[PDB]
């Protein structure tokens, strides 16, 4: 209805067409259009949809006119993607897993339950990190005021 | 406990419970009463040498079981 | 690689021999030992509280 | 007489019974069912020609186009189960389907076509069973188990009172269709039949009566019986019609025959029925409570006074006398015999005719709308009586016509009005107490759904997903040089099928620990998964035993635990129906002999016949001997005489499964014991050297072979070479199929990993020249000795107490058990490195790694990888992998300390492949899978030229060893009619092609023999291109890697305190102490018992059979060290010949009848051999060693006959008085061990999500303490423990590391603060417009 | 949501004495207030899909 | 040593034909076919509480 | 961090459904905001407030109103509210059920040598366990020098 609003404001019945044919152009972009840019969770760009719809139209076909399967090397034969430029558009995931996801039957487990994080600060290496300010700190007592002053503030 | 003892305390819990409610309707020692209580025919001598106490006849105690086959 | 377990307080776990596992935790503090040691210690519960 | 295979060990065996059918093929449900789906029908019925008839052919919109079917043929596989076990893909055979699509034009609907369209479309790869029954789908075998769903047709069922607090049982009677209305009938709690067509709201029962054109006096006429009136004031009699209480006396003759008061007895129908009575003449009260049966008018006026369904008044009865009225009719409605149900709901039913009986159906079905007189009619005829919408099936129909007890098997597949009336005839019937109600666990209703019929519906169901397609694209255009592959997509099929096998509760992992652990899982039969119930509605209902289970499902074989009784495991001789029910096989008895014709009966027609059991004695005619013959028939087991008796069991072995068919002496254990028994045997690690059972039930030959683990001999022969990796077999002139090469070679399969982790390796146990037959075993496979199942060891037992080492459940293990590695396992793990593409850079697999400083570093080959046969400890480099990052933000303090020394940072990180912690292995295979757009490394080729100097050795080897059959072969042809003989090994072999014979069929033989040796020359040439293909073809990986480096370590795990052996009888317990040799107790022998057992286990746990198997151990040792004895001495074989003859002669009347006077003499100590450490003792299951019979054969010993010798104590060598039991009883290893269930961690990594400890053993996770670990600490005062146990050993970072480190300061004292849990569950309510905060104080 | 356990076959015996009515009677108050209301119109939905 | 005796059901009723033998002895088919009603009953009642 | 959007192997991710919540609801209430913008009719932007409505809805509690939106899983999404209430809720199985470090588990076994109040501690357990107790005794003693 928005595009249905947006084609109103471009009719011209002075051509005398209907306007069933008019309009049905602009919900054809406007529905693809929202389905491209607002239904994945990571947003993909309108023409790279479009670059796995048609992978997505042609490997279909290339299922059964090849044999068993196609192969991603054989998918820079058909269309003139170099690769590269095929392989990175199957590379990209699809609205990806919820972390809900039962693994399961273990204690009613979610997916969210094994995901680790890298990022933290394992006490190991922070007490190591803690140790080391000390160890400085007497090496460092060892100095005299100048070179151990310019070797705090280099 | 192994889990199949516990299983010997339910089975055992059971069959006493299952075999001492039959056996409570044994009706075991009663009075010679000669006359059904919902028919008043003569019950005969040798069903009351087998269960003293009848105070149903036969047949009209095999109405009540099918009448009870059910419920109510 | 056995939790090895006094055989009198299997009966107040009831924890028997055919595959059970023990969890077993530390307890960190002074503060912590010492309740582990002076109301959790085994021989500190040896009555039933039922 | 015996194998020669036999004849190496013969288990001696008791068991009086003779055996009638053989055990038959126990993996034939899989097989067998497998079998249908994937096999072209001609007159489809069965499988994928079945579904492909029924959704074919295809019509378009208006019929302009047609897609009509052709054939189907299943491709050949890409791969076979070897190469898809490596890669890791589904050994699926590509499913490609002959099409034909037919165009039409005007005026020719389908005379005159236009166009024809020819092709062969590849719709999805279905994925093919392999020769053991089971799938491999990514790698993995998984075994795909069969259902047991509820059949269609008609059902019916009790309330069991407990619907209502009045008490009355409400029964009910369903009819379940396969795929359309369940018609439901139902009582009212005041005794009214009901109708609901959907589960859907109700009406009265009578309207699907007068909806099926029925008025009130036809139904009348139908449900009850009519005992007329007449005047003055007669009611003619049916002598037995009165049962019920005495209400009027008689008035017959005037006489007397009885009078009033008193019950109506069996003394007075009898009376009135010598006596002839016919008509009684009855007062006018006694005709008040009785209904008039059909409508009656007066005749001058014809105006109604009563028609029928009203309650009769006595000035209404004077109104037909006066009417002239003769008959007046009336129901017959006894409370206990007859109750009236009919006529009541006539009396509730607001509706009369048919009109307005389909508005309520109509009302019911779509309320609101006003029903219009065709709109109403057309939804209610279509509903029960049209193929479209009510569809019953072969077997509904069978469960319908068989459960009304007619007789036409084969019928519709929809309703009549005569086949639902016969349903509210018996339901009426059940509430008259006319036979009994059906049981929701009969196994008469419960059908079942296999391997073949599961996945042909999850093929029909994808075939209506592409047809919804190709019905409007055949409609849009309508085109040619369209053609039927660009319709025909090959996602929604292979998408439903993949699906099943792939993801799907009924597609499990095949449990591979042992051939018992697989064969009782293909014969598995679980009532989980779609089209059955769920563990959530299962009661308390299905989870018991029916007997309807005897000789179809095990009753002792469940899984204990959360679904006891929904996993059922299938009876040993169950078979399954045409239909689908589980029929197993009884014996014909004629008038008073059994005869031999077997014949299998589902539990529908089980309980119409009288079926005697197998421990019933015959004559050796077939006579029964006594007369009374405990037998069984419908739910009871009494004594039945010898000539009424139908169907007697084939052997005693029947009601068990092959689970617990091994368990000896089960008669004496318990039903739950026998139960505990059963699961784990299937859970026994193989050990290193297989060893038979002593104590064995004799099934254990036939698990062994059947199960596919084994060698098997396709044919005879001699061995023409024995190795530890393969066997070849030169085929004797018997059966050599004279087209062919001569011998066949059996390729071992070696040091492979299971499913569970541990090792499948199969040992040749012929040797060289020995001569084999058909079916006989040649390898034996894992936990198999000599073709026999063997899945422990014999362990010389004893039975006391022994200061508590053998406490409650425990076992005290010697250190000769340990010293002799008898029950030392392999477990082959798999440990995978995967190259992947990251952002800022590939992951390279080098060996130059960061600042781990070259000591493990030296077991890596040049290309970071470590080599086949390295000695592996925990923690050891096992591939390493460098992974590329920035600079890292270096801290002040590293500023400072990386200008000291200078070096610099590393800038890759060192995410490599290590060994996890404790475990200690070989590294037994290295498999580097690379991408193709990926190169090679080093590592990566030497595999490549070594996998291809083997795949090119072996067809070689096969070339070159078929040809040495083949000159043999052809050799042979040599001798007769143009003989070349001595000239024959002069000649060069390569010129047998041009050697001169006389011509007869014998040289076009010679010329067709030996152009098949050219034919030998091309398959090599063709399959060396073959392994050239698949070895040097890059891999199909998940997109994002490159480089898979699978290692595959092998551990050899040792028996320690924590291991969990146990026996067959349900006798389980922990090692708790690897006791010393010296300590153990020992007989006067000095012989040191092997395993001490706590003798409190057994008399509470009432499995008894432990001790007789521990006697029959004793007896069977007690053999086999006379026979060690005199082999020590070397005895001759009179002294052999004649002892053991002598056992193997022993008992009441054995079956077993084995004379070695009629033995080689080299057999007889070959037989000696394999008996030297002990003769097997075979107990069959209900049939074998009664108690005399093992005293007995301890007498043939010098063993003392109560089982029981005085053994004397290893420390301190005075003796246990009141002697001790000892003996061999079977103990198993299973798979509980210590090794992978301890577990212990510090600090590791943490939950991102929320911040607690990982979850799991693997990733080193933490213990969970939860709910009633917090009351059962606040029931202490613990306060500061428990303080600490949700903010610093659980989630408060802050708190947590300023705790390890005030740990490592030497200082416990914890600053918790507040946990990590809180303030996400903070935010998450202030998420919500919800202001929770923090107050201050 | 009073709860009075709408679930789909006949249930069983102790899990109605182990199954707990909280909370009387203020929620079914006002459920009474509905469900004695709702029986007079026919066109009420909240879908927006329907209406 | 004594006789085993009347096994129970499922249904709480009670097999009228005893199991007239024991666990020195044994039991045949049938007696044995019998035991696993209550046994069975008696597990599942065990693994559900 | 609370509906995180980590990245696991090979290229593939995992979110919670609380990002599909607030998504629906920024979706529909951009869209609102340009339906006010441009003036529109007023059956759409009624239509556009209840559907709004209905995402917050959904995004509150997924499935009070019904019926509960599943997305590309066949399962209903788990709400603000289902992320304090339910079993599986932070309520119960996250404020009290909850993994603890320095914890550990093996199989029992009987040895009766011990006392009263001893248990037998496996000897890589109790090196596990004790770690950083073991770190400050064995520098402390000075047995090493670094926490390294
Ligand atoms: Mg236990
Ligand atoms: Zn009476």
């Amino acid at each position: 209805n928005i595009g249905l609003m947006k084609a109103v404001d471009k009719f011209e019945y002075r051509r005398g067409y209907k306007f069933s044919t008019y309009a049905t152009w602009w919900i054809r972009q406007a529905i693809t259009r929202s389905i491209a840019d607002q239904a994945r969770t990571i947003r993909i760009p309108v023409h790279m949809i479009e670059t796995i719809n048609k992978l997505n139209r042609i490997s279909r076909q290339m299922l059964q006119e090849m044999g068993r399967e196609p192969t991603p090397e054989e998918l820079a034969e058909r269309m003139l993607m170099p690769e590269d430029k095929i392989r990175k558009v199957l590379k990209i995931a699809k609205e990806p897993i919820s972390m809900e996801t039962p693994i399961g039957d273990d204690e009613d487990s979610h997916l969210g339950d094994f995901i680790e994080d890298t990022t933290l600060e394992l006490p190991l290496d922070s007490a190591t990190t803690e140790s080391l300010r000390a160890a400085t700190h007497d090496v460092l007592a060892g100095l005299t005021a100048r070179e151990a002053k310019v070797l705090r503030m280099r | 406990s192994d889990e199949a003892d516990e299983a010997y305390s339910v089975t055992e819990q059971l069959t006493m419970t299952g075999i001492n409610r039959i056996r409570q309707k044994i009706n075991a020692h009663g009075i010679p009463v000669y006359l059904c209580e919902a028919c008043g025919n003569p019950i005969p001598e040798a069903r009351r040498k087998i269960f003293p106490g009848v105070t149903l006849c036969v047949e009209c105690q095999a109405y009540q079981e099918r009448q009870r086959k059910h419920y109510a | 690689k056995a939790i090895q377990l006094h055989p009198l307080v299997c009966a107040a776990y009831n924890a028997d021999f055919d595959g059970d596992q023990m969890a077993v935790h530390v307890p960190l503090t002074l503060e912590a030992q010492l309740e582990a040691r002076a109301l959790m210690m085994s021989t500190n519960n040896i009555l039933s509280p039922a | 007489v015996y194998s020669y295979t036999e004849k190496k060990r013969i288990r001696k065996d008791f068991g009086k019974r003779p055996q009638v059918l053989d055990v038959p093929y126990l993996l034939s449900i899989q097989l067998d069912s497998f079998q249908k789906f994937i096999e072209q029908d001609p007159e489809g019925q069965y499988g994928l020609e079945a579904a492909f008839r029924s959704v074919f052919p295809i019509q378009s919109y208006s019929g302009n186009s047609e897609l009509q079917y052709v054939s189907y043929r299943l491709g050949e596989p890409v791969f076979d189960v070897q190469e898809c076990q490596i890669r890791g893909v589904t050994y699926s055979a590509p499913l490609r389907v002959k099409l034909r699509l037919v165009i039409y034009e005007r005026e020719a609907p389908e005379g005159t076509v236009k166009d024809i369209k020819e092709q062969e479309v590849y719709m999805g790869e279905i994925p093919l069973m392999t020769d053991n029954g089971t799938f491999v789908i990514n790698g993995t075998e998984r075994v795909i188990v069969s259902q047991l769903h509820r059949s269609p047709g008609v059902f019916f069922d009790s309330d069991k009172g407990k619907t209502h607090s009045s008490g009355k049982v409400l029964y009910n009677a369903r009819i379940i269709p396969y795929r359309g209305s369940w018609l439901d009938f139902e009582f009212d709690p005041k005794d009214n039949l009901f109708v609901r067509i959907d589960r859907r709201r109700k009406l009265p029962a009578t309207i699907i009566l007068r909806a099926l054109n029925y008025t009130t006096e036809q139904i009348l006429d139908l449900f009850f019986e009519k005992v007329i009136f007449e005047i003055k004031l007669q009611m003619e009699l049916v002598p037995e019609r009165l049962r019920g209480t005495a209400s009027f006396d008689i008035e017959a003759n005037g006489k007397v025959y009885v009078e009033k008061g008193r019950r109506i007895t069996a003394r007075h129908i009898r009376q009135l029925e010598k006596d002839d009575v016919k008509l009684i003449e009855v007062p006018v009260e006694y005709i008040a409570g009785k209904v008039v049966a059909k409508d009656y008018i007066d005749e001058s006026t014809g105006e109604l006074i009563c028609a029928a369904n009203m309650e009769l008044s006595l000035d209404l009865l004077a109104k037909l006398s006066q009417s002239g009225h003769k008959r007046i009719e009336t129901l017959f409605t006894n409370d206990l015999d007859h109750g009236p149900y009919i006529s009541e709901t006539l009396r509730v039913d607001p509706t009369n005719d048919r009109l307005s009986a389909l508005v309520e159906i109509y009302r019911m079905m779509r309320p609101g709308e006003p029903p219009t007189r065709e709109a109403a009619e057309s939804l209610f005829e279509n509903l029960f009586f049209s193929e479209d919408r009510y569809d019953l099936s072969a077997v509904g129909r069978m469960k319908f016509n068989r459960s009304l007890l007619r007789e036409e098997i084969e019928g519709s597949g929809i309703l009549s009005k005569d086949d639902i009336i016969d349903v509210m005839k018996k339901l009426i019937d059940i509430r008259n107490g006319k036979g009994e109600v059906d049981d929701i666990d009969h196994l008469g209703n419960r059908r079942i759904r296999s391997v073949g019929e599961m996945a042909e519906n999850q093929f029909r169901v994808g075939l209506v997903r592409v047809e919804r397609a190709v019905k409007e694209r055949l409609s849009l255009g309508d085109l040619d040089t369209l053609m039927p592959q660009d319709m025909i997509n090959a996602k929604p099929i292979s998408a439903a099928v993949k699906e099943f096998f792939g993801s799907s509760q009924l597609s499990q992992f095949m449990d591979q620990n042992n051939p018992l652990s697989e064969i009782t899982h293909k014969r598995r039969i679980s009532a989980l998964g779609p089209g059955g119930l769920t563990r959530e509605r299962a009661g308390f209902e299905v989870r018991d035993v029916h007997p309807t289970h005897y000789g179809r499902v095990c009753p002792i074989e469940t899984p204990e635990g959360p679904n006891i009784g929904l996993i059922n495991s299938l009876s040993v001789y169950a078979q399954t129906n045409e239909y689908g029910f589980l029929e197993t096989p009884y014996r014909k008895v004629t008038d008073g002999v059994v005869t031999d014709e077997i014949h299998y009966l589902s539990a529908i027609e089980e309980g119409n016949y009288v079926i005697a059991q197998a421990n019933s004695n015959l004559d050796e005619e077939g006579h029964f001997v006594e007369d009374l013959v405990t037998c069984r028939s419908k739910g009871e087991s009494s004594l039945f005489s010898r000539d009424q008796v139908d169907y007697m069991d084939v052997s005693t072995q029947q009601v068990v499964s092959v689970g617990a068919s091994l368990i000896p002496f089960l008669e004496h254990d318990d039903a739950n014991r026998a139960l505990m028994g059963a699961n784990m045997q299937r859970q026994a690690v193989p050990t290193l050297r297989a060893d038979k059972p002593l104590v064995g039930t004799g099934m254990e030959r036939a698990v062994a072979v059947d199960s596919g683990v084994t060698a098997v001999a396709k044919r005879g022969g001699v061995v023409q070479y024995v190795d530890a990796s393969r066997i070849v077999i030169k085929v004797n002139e018997d059966e050599m199929y004279p087209g062919e090469a001569g011998i066949d070679i059996y390729n071992l399969t070696k040091y492979t990993r299971s499913n569970q982790n541990t090792c499948i390796n199969q040992m040749p146990c012929v040797s060289l020249g020995e001569p084999v037959e058909r079916g006989d075993v040649l390898a034996d496979g894992p936990s198999t000795d000599l073709g026999e199942l063997a899945l422990g060891q014999n362990m010389r037992v004893a039975f006391m107490p022994w200061n508590g080492y053998n406490f409650e459940d425990s076992i005290l293990v010697s250190e000769r058990v340990v010293q002799e590695d008898r029950f030392t396992t392999i477990h082959i793990q798999e440990l995978a490195c995967v190259s992947r593409d990251t952002k800022l850079g590939p992951e390279e697999i080098t060996a130059d790694i960061p600042n781990v400083g070259e000591a493990a570093l030296s077991k890596l080959d040049e290309s970071g990888i470590v080599y086949i046969g390295a000695e592996v400890t925990g923690g050891d480099i096992l591939v390493g992998k460098v992974t590329p990052k920035g600079e890292t933000q270096l801290t002040p303090e590293e500023k400072l300390l990386r200008a000291i020394f200078g070096e610099k940072a590393s800038d890759v990180k060192d995410s490599s492949l290590r060994v996890p912690n404790g475990v200690s292995g070989t590294v037994i295979d290295v498999q580097v899978f690379t991408r193709d757009g990926v190169e090679k490394d080093k590592r990566a080729l030497e595999i490549e030229e070594m996998q291809l100097k083997q795949a090119k050795k072996d067809l070689s080897e096969e070339l070159q060893i078929l040809e040495a059959g083949l000159f043999s072969r052809i050799r042979a042809v040599l001798v007769a009619g143009g003989v070349e003989a001595e000239k024959l090994d002069k000649l060069p072999r390569d010129r047998w092609l041009e050697l001169g014979l006389t011509d007869e069929e014998k040289q076009n033989q010679l010329e067709q023999l030996a152009e098949q040796y050219d034919e030998l020359k091309h398959e090599f040439e063709k399959k060396l291109e073959a392994k050239r293909r698949k070895i040097t073809q890059g891999d199909d990986l998940a997109p994002g890697v490159l480089k898979i480096v699978k290692v595959y370590l092998a551990v050899k795990r040792r028996i320690q305190p924590g291991d969990k052996m146990a026996g067959r009888h349900g006798n389980k317990g922990v090692i708790s102490k690897i006791n010393p040799i010296e300590d153990m107790p020992y007989d006067e022998n000095g012989t040191p018992v092997d395993i001490v057992l706590n003798p409190l286990g057994v008399p509470s746990r009432m499995n008894i059979g432990q001790i007789l198997e521990t006697h029959l151990g004793m007896a069977a040792k007690g053999i086999g060290d006379k026979i060690n004895a005199m082999l020590k001495q070397q005895q001759e074989v009179a002294k052999l010949r004649e002892f053991i003859q002598r056992a193997y002669d022993l008992g009441a009347d054995v079956r077993q009848k084995v004379d070695l006077s009629t033995f080689s003499d080299e057999e007889v100590m070959r037989l000696a051999e394999n008996l030297r450490k002990g003769m097997p003792i075979a107990t069959p299951v209900f049939d074998g060693a009664k108690e005399a019979e093992i005293k007995e054969l301890l007498k043939l010993g010098d063993l003392p006959t109560s089982g029981q010798i005085r053994l004397y104590d290893g420390r301190t060598g005075e003796q246990f008085e009141r002697p001790v039991t000892v003996g061999y009883m079977y103990m198993l290893k299973l798979n509980h061990l210590v090794d992978d269930k301890m577990h212990a961690r510090s600090t590791g990594s943490y939950s991102l999500v929320t911040q607690q400890p990982l979850g799991g053993k693997a990733q080193f996770g933490g213990q969970r303490f939860g709910e009633m670990e917090v009351w059962a600490l606040e029931a202490y005062g613990a306060a500061y423990t428990l303080q600490e146990m949700l903010t610093v050993k659980s989630d408060d970072v802050n708190g947590r590391t300023k705790m390890y480190k005030n740990i490592v300061d030497g200082n416990h004292q914890m600053e918790p603060g507040m946990p990590e849990s809180f303030n996400v569950l903070l935010k998450e309510i202030r998420s919500l417009g919800i202001n929770i905060e923090l107050e201050d104080e | 949501d009073m709860g009075i356990q709408v679930m789909e076959e006949a249930p069983d015996a102790d899990d109605l004495m182990l199954a707990e009515n909280t909370a009387d009677e203020d929620a079914a108050e006002a459920a009474a207030q509905v469900l004695s209301s709702v029986e007079s119109e026919i066109g009420r939905t909240t879908d927006p899909v329907r209406m | 040593a004594g006789m085993r005796g009347l096994m129970a059901k499922p249904d709480g009723s009670i097999i009228e034909t005893p199991i007239t033998a024991n666990f020195r002895e044994g039991l045949n088919v049938l007696q044995y076919f019998i035991s696993t009603h209550g046994a069975r009953k008696g597990l599942a009642d065990t693994a559900l509480k | 961090d609370l509906r995180p959007l980590v990245p696991l192997d090979g290229g593939r991710f995992a979110t919670s459904d609380l990002n599909d919540l607030y998504r629906r609801v920024i979706n529909r209430n951009n869209r609102l905001k340009r339906l006010l913008d441009l003036a529109a009719p007023d059956i759409i932007v009624r239509n556009e407030k209840r559907m709004l409505q209905e995402a917050v809805d959904a995004l509150l509690d997924n499935g009070r109103r019904g019926r509960a939106i599943t997305g590309s899983n066949k399962r209903p999404l788990k709400s603000l509210a289902d992320m304090i209430k339910g079993k599986q809720g932070r309520f119960r199985q996250n404020l009290l059920g909850k993994r603890v470090d320095y914890s550990g588990r093996s199989v029992i076994t009987v040895g009766p040598y011990l006392r009263l109040h001893q248990c037998g501690l496996p000897k890589k357990m109790a090196l596990e366990l004790f770690k950083p107790f073991i770190y400050g005794k064995l520098e402390l003693r000075g047995l090493a020098t670094t926490i390294k």
